[PDB]
């Protein structure tokens, strides 16, 4: 079974046993236990270069695990911002929607990365997205008292 | 003669404490050393003055006093004062850590580790007397200490003294001096376990006495230095029945029978005229009828409530100085016709006069202008329970939430013993309404 | 109630820790060799509280440095007082915690704690009355976090019955933009609601938002943080090293300040606000009680005071502060919880700090600190709904169901601030 051994290798970041892996027949699109694929996890794990190996090799730029979490999501929540663009340009829904009603703007939002705020509003992040509880990226710029992420919303 | 003891426990009882004993030194004669040249027989007598003061073999005029702290600083500051070798150092005695503004800790953990202490030096004063008649305890309602080991100790001196009388000089708190947020507690607490075990009890409100300091000493902004001096020229007036020869108020035993018609309400008003600043001293001399009238005016009162709305059970009117009986006579005859003054229909509507002719001593430093003739009126009114009524609605805010609670439980205290003070509180409120 | 006992704890602890030791000194006339050059008896009266006496006249810091990351002793020996310090008072480990709070708590950290035990015993057996401890540290780390909380829960045992308070800096991502961060806090506020008796919550949003928006500083660096925290530092320590009407001390502190057990996180404030580098009573009083001059990111009027003890350092009149902080009580009424009468206490010192006449240092037990409260758990909620680094604390041996358990307890903390702000007198 070469799909576990290849999330585990985009996980640590191994590069050579990423390519080597693809090489024997390795499902790219392979998940764990929670629907993780190898795109999901060396976008959590800040692995750029693995990112774009995989996307080079018929990764689903939208896989979503079994909380509607696509790797946009957690590229937007841990804080990559270079992973978030390369995303972005290989096709990534700006305004997926997961199990909590939150899209990535929201995360980046929660977390304070205006930098990749910044880079999904001039990618069509959607301003008037609810989570779950009804509030939109403003809202929580409100309601935490960020001014810094109130005026970049406002742009 | 029949000796007092004196005990002045935390930081307000041994402050109002030091400036008593040198008020008290000035008025009979004696020097800070404890030296009296007036006092012809050496090593001993029966004299009026030797219920407060014992004498050596070498003529040291020796307080009958006990000073007691749980933390140093304040007693280290009698130890190293004018009046340091005036009294017994063994009388002065601390502990290490104090009880936080915390009544618990002063009754409960810390007051336990120097209770046996302080009553084994308390009995050695005791044997000293010929015929101890009781203890004048000083302290405030507010302090952790003057609340909880007060309690405590009056406790535990009902069991060892059952048959002598046991009077308070007490300070009911102000926010303007407040030292702090749990002050209402702990003197809820305090009054409700030592209510069955003291016979008469002064209250000293810290805002009236703050009020008379900026109003007729023109003070801005009074200290403790300033509140004291005062403090101490009421209660020596109080005390000077004990002290002096006199026909009014001459032994503990009698302020109960003049003061207080029922045991729980033991809290006379102390009223005292008149207060003039040392700044003004070629004022005019005030006359008997002046200083009289000047007792029923609400704003001299050691208490803040008001007459007017209250019923008397007793009135005493001590005097101090020029004062010609026929003078106070004339003056009560016309005081009594003033609506304003009413008996309860079971009490004689008299009022007990007394006469001392010495006129009051000041002390150097003082706020005071020296007066030809002064006096005190002590008297039994229902117009005290504004007092209770104020404290019991502070009590009640922060109770009502329980807040702060919590450190008075993790002390050794049990919840209900705050339920139980305020009950017996609302019992004490009622038993002066059913008075009037 | 005379001695505290000094720890300060990883790499943040450390630095606010130096630059306490650094501003106290200057104050008490303590040159950084451990020798007095002042001019007012008044710096000596109560410096027991802080320094041992030892031979020779030197007056040596009650204070225990610890720390994972043995490169942090250098950099404490390197500083203006870096000297002053005991030797054997510097407890360090052999490699860092990583930000990771498993470690600090349970493994690396647990490993040293007998070791930083064994010198606390001794600071602790040369106290004649030890009235409690004070502890510097971070929440977002590994050591001051982990450990710290670690330290405090065992001090807690030992010494049941003595004080013991924190100086704890708050994370934020304008400051440190580590994801892992909100997982640190939540476990130590945890650990810090049931084991200290009071807390001086000092947020690094709120610092970050001075420096540039008050200051106008564009960048601002741990410098110019560490500048505001030594001020607070200072000010709220004020009324335990001089003299003053009261005789003040951390137990009094804490039974007047705290009404309900779990409510003892203090916001500070400070008042004026200056840069390195670079006022009226009314002035004072009003900045003081501003927004803009909290060290916690919170609104004070989005809440309500249940306490406030406001220390007044220089030279003003006494019956000028008593009006003006009874003028802003009456006119500022519905800030207040009205069940707890006369809740605001003031103080005045003589002894202004470095470089200013008058200085005014505000701590408030206010029902708005939930806002701080509120930003870290949506944070640590946005983190743990998608695992996300979640292995690195339970292969280090901790139990899925302590985060749980953290973030449940921090929503009931904030509850709790909510019912007594809603909470009337009738
Ligand atoms: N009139 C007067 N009131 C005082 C004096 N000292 C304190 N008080 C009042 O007493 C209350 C505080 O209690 P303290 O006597 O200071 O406390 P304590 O008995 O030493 O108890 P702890 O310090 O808590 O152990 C407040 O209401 C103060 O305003 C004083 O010298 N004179
Ligand atoms: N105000 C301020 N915050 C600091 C300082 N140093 C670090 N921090 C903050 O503290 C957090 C990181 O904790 P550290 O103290 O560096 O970590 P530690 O306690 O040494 O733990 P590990 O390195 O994980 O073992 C972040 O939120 C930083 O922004 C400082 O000097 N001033
Ligand atoms: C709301 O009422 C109260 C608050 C605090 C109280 N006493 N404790 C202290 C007060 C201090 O400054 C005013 C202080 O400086 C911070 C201090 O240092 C440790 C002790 C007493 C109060 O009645
Ligand atoms: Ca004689
Ligand atoms: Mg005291
Ligand atoms: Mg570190």
């Amino acid at each position: 079974d070469l799909g576990k051994k290849l999330l585990e290798a985009a996980r640590a970041g191994q590069d050579d046993e990423v390519r080597i892996l693809m090489a024997n027949g390795a499902d790219v699109n392979a998940t764990d236990a929670s629907g993780l694929t190898p795109l999901h996890l060396a976008a959590t794990y800040g692995h750029l270069e693995i990112v774009e190996v995989l996307l080079k090799h018929g990764a689903d730029v939208n896989a979503i695990d079994i909380m509607g979490s696509t790797p946009l999501h957690l590229a937007a929540l841990i804080g990559h911002l270079e992973i978030v663009e390369v995303l972005l340009k290989h096709g990534a829904d700006v305004n997926a929607v997961d199990t909590w009603g939150d899209t990535p703007l929201h995360l980046a939002a929660i977390m304070g990365h205006l930098e990749i705020v910044e880079v999904l509003l001039k990618h069509g992040a959607d301003v008037n997205a609810q989570d779950k509880f009804g509030k939109t990226a403003f809202d929580i710029s409100i309601d935490n008292g960020n001014e810094d992420l109130a005026e970049i919303l406002q742009k | 003669m029949r000796e007092c003891i004196s005990i002045h426990v935390g930081q307000a009882g041994v402050q109002i404490g030091n400036a008593c004993w040198e008020l008290y030194c000035l008025e009979h004669g004696i020097q800070p050393d404890g030296q009296m040249p007036s006092d012809k027989t050496i090593g001993g007598g029966d004299d009026s003055f030797n219920t407060f003061f014992s004498e050596t073999g070498a003529g040291k005029h020796v307080p009958r006093a006990v000073f007691v702290d749980l933390e140093p600083t304040v007693i280290d500051e009698v130890r190293t004062g004018t009046y340091r070798q005036l009294f017994h150092p063994e009388q002065l005695i601390t502990g290490k850590e104090d009880a936080a503004n915390n009544y618990a800790r002063g009754h409960y953990t810390i007051g336990k580790e120097i209770i046996d202490l302080v009553l084994d030096r308390i009995r050695k004063l005791a044997d000293q007397c010929t015929g101890l008649q009781g203890f004048l305890v000083f302290h405030s309602f507010g302090g952790g200490t003057g609340s909880g080991f007060t309690s405590l100790l009056m406790e535990r001196l009902s069991v060892d003294y059952g048959k002598k009388s046991k009077l308070e000089f007490s300070i009911y708190p102000a926010p303007q001096v407040s030292t702090a947020v749990v002050e209402p507690y702990n003197s809820i607490l305090t009054t409700h376990t030592t209510l069955e075990h003291s016979d008469c009890a002064f209250m000293v409100d810290n805002e009236a006495i703050y009020d008379i300091c900026r109003r007729n000493l023109d003070i801005e902004r009074p200290t403790y230095t300033n509140l004291n001096r005062l403090i101490s020229q009421i209660v020596s007036s109080i005390t000077a029945s004990l002290r002096f020869d006199g026909a009014l108020n001459v032994d503990l035993t009698e302020f109960q029978t003049n003061l207080v018609p029922y045991p729980r309400i033991h809290f006379p008003l102390a009223t005292y005229a008149p207060v003039i600043s040392a700044e003004k001293a070629y004022h005019e001399q005030l006359s008997v009828a002046e200083i009289t009238n000047a007792c029923f005016e609400p704003a001299n009162q050691m208490v803040k409530c008001d007459p007017r709305h209250g019923k008397y059970m007793a009135c005493c009117l001590l005097y101090r100085g020029d004062v010609v009986p026929k003078d106070v006579n004339a003056a009560i005859a016309t005081i009594k016709t003033k609506r304003s003054i009413q008996f309860v229909d079971w009490c004689p509507t008299g009022f007990k006069v007394g006469i001392n002719y010495q006129p009051p001593t000041v002390v150097p430093g003082g706020d005071l202008a020296k007066v030809q003739r002064a006096v005190c009126m002590l008297s039994n009114t229902t117009a005290i329970a504004e007092a209770w009524a104020r404290l019991d609605h502070k009590f009640d805010l922060m109770y009502a939430k329980r807040a702060f609670v919590h450190w008075y439980v993790g002390e050794g205290m049990e919840e209900g013993e705050f339920s139980e003070a305020r009950e017996d509180m609302a019992a004490l409120e009622k038993d002066y309404e059913e008075v009037g | 109630m005379r001695e505290i006992v000094h720890i300060q704890a990883g790499q943040c602890g450390n630095q606010i820790g130096a630059k306490f030791w650094e501003v106290i000194s200057d104050e008490h006339g303590i040159d950084p060799t451990g020798s007095y050059h002042g001019d007012s008896d008044l710096q000596l009266e109560r410096i027991n509280v802080y320094y041992n006496e030892a031979t020779g006249n030197k007056y040596v810091p009650r204070a225990i440095l610890v720390d994972l990351e043995p490169g942090t002793m250098d950099s404490v020996r390197s500083g203006p007082f870096g000297q002053i310090f005991r030797p054997d008072n510097f407890v360090f480990g052999q490699s860092g915690a990583g930000n990771n709070w498993a470690k600090g708590h349970y493994t690396e950290g647990a490993e040293l704690v007998d070791s930083v035990l064994d010198v606390v015993r001794k600071e602790s057996e040369s106290c004649d009355c030890l009235q409690g401890f004070q502890l510097t540290h971070s929440l977002g780390g590994g050591t001051g976090s982990g450990m710290g909380t670690l330290l405090i829960s065992k001090i807690r045992e030992e010494y049941p019955d003595r004080i013991m308070n924190t100086f704890s800096v708050m994370p934020s991502p304008k400051v440190s933009d580590t994801v892992v961060e909100p997982y640190n806090a939540t476990l130590s506020v945890h650990q810090l609601v049931e084991n200290t008796d009071e807390t001086y919550c000092i947020d690094n949003e709120a610092l970050y938002d001075i420096c540039f928006r008050t200051l106008k500083l564009t960048t601002p660096t741990y410098g110019d943080l560490n500048h505001l925290v030594s001020a607070t530092m200072s000010g709220v320590t004020t009324c335990l090293r001089f003299p003053g009407q009261l005789n003040a001390d951390l137990r009094k502190l804490a039974v007047n300040m705290v009404p309900f057990p779990r409510l003892h996180f203090f916001m500070p404030g400070f008042a004026p606000l200056t840069s390195r580098g670079s006022l009226t009573v009314p002035e004072l009083t009003q900045q003081m009680f501003d927004s803009k001059n909290m060290m916690a990111a919170c609104d004070p009027r989005h809440g309500r005071y249940l306490t406030v003890a406001a220390i007044f350092r220089g030279r003003m009149s006494m019956k000028e502060v008593d009006e003006q902080m009874l003028n802003v009580q009456n006119k500022n009424s519905s800030y207040f919880v009205e069940w707890i009468p006369n809740n605001v206490k003031t103080a005045v010192c003589d002894i202004p700090p470095r470089g200013l006449k008058m200085s005014a240092t505000f701590i408030g037990n206010s029902t708005a600190i939930q806002e701080l409260f509120k930003r870290i758990s949506e944070q640590f909620t946005a983190m743990f709904r998608r695992k996300a680094f979640l292995h690195w604390y339970t292969g280090e041996g901790m139990d899925e169901m302590e985060f749980t358990e953290a973030e449940s307890n921090m929503n009931d903390l904030v509850s709790e601030y909510q019912q007594y702000q809603d909470a009337t007198a009738d």
